[PDB]
């Protein structure tokens, strides 16, 4: 597994009820452009960011998705390098607790990411794994069970009330 | 299937 260079966090809440904090580690050396994008969206430096956004797609035994802070349905989001950016590294493989980039085909990374809650090998080579949950994995296994409707969207919104850096 | 896309979301 890659070396962790930086640490970010998400304080999560499901409809007024605080769940806790997800501390994430970032593989800065194996995917510098990608982790930088992530880091700066966590702080909010450029005006926009993951703060107040939600996890619009949660699927038990698979993953939880988020990062659409411009449409909240999974059709939006934007990187700090404009609209989209090429995939830096596709050599790192997925594992439970990994941070990976969600996309729309090759070289279409934006701001949407997912955290895996089970083995997703069939995804290797197509999504840039750029980090791992260092702590707050139980907070992730909590969200995973929340009630969703068709389209796998959370009935009660799962919100990132605060995101930052350590 | 089991994909994590941004926009379409298929099988």
């Amino acid at each position: 597994e890659p070396e962790v260079t930086a640490k970010v966090y998400f304080d999560v809440m499901i409809d007024s009820e605080p769940l806790g904090r997800i501390t994430i580690g970032l593989f800065g050396k194996d995917a510098p452009l990608t982790t930088e994008n992530f880091r700066q969206l966590c702080t909010g430096e450029h005006g926009f960011g993951y703060k107040d956004s939600i996890f619009h797609r949660v699927i038990q035994n698979f993953m939880i998705q988020g990062g659409d802070f411009t449409n909240f349905d999974g059709t939006g989001g934007k990187s700090i390098y404009g609209e989209k950016f090429a995939d830096e590294n596709l050599n790192v493989k997925h594992f439970v607790g990994a941070l990976s980039m969600a996309n729309a085909g090759p070289n279409t990374n934006g701001s949407q990411f997912f955290i895996t809650t089970a083995p997703t090998p069939w995804l290797d080579g197509r999504h840039v794994v750029f980090g791992k949950v260092l702590d707050g994995m139980d907070v992730v296994l909590r969200i995973e069970k929340t009630k969703t409707n068709s389209h796998d969207r959370p009935v009660k919104p799962v919100k990132i009330v605060a995101s930052g850096e350590l | 299937x089991l994909l994590v896309t941004a926009g379409l979301v298929l099988a």
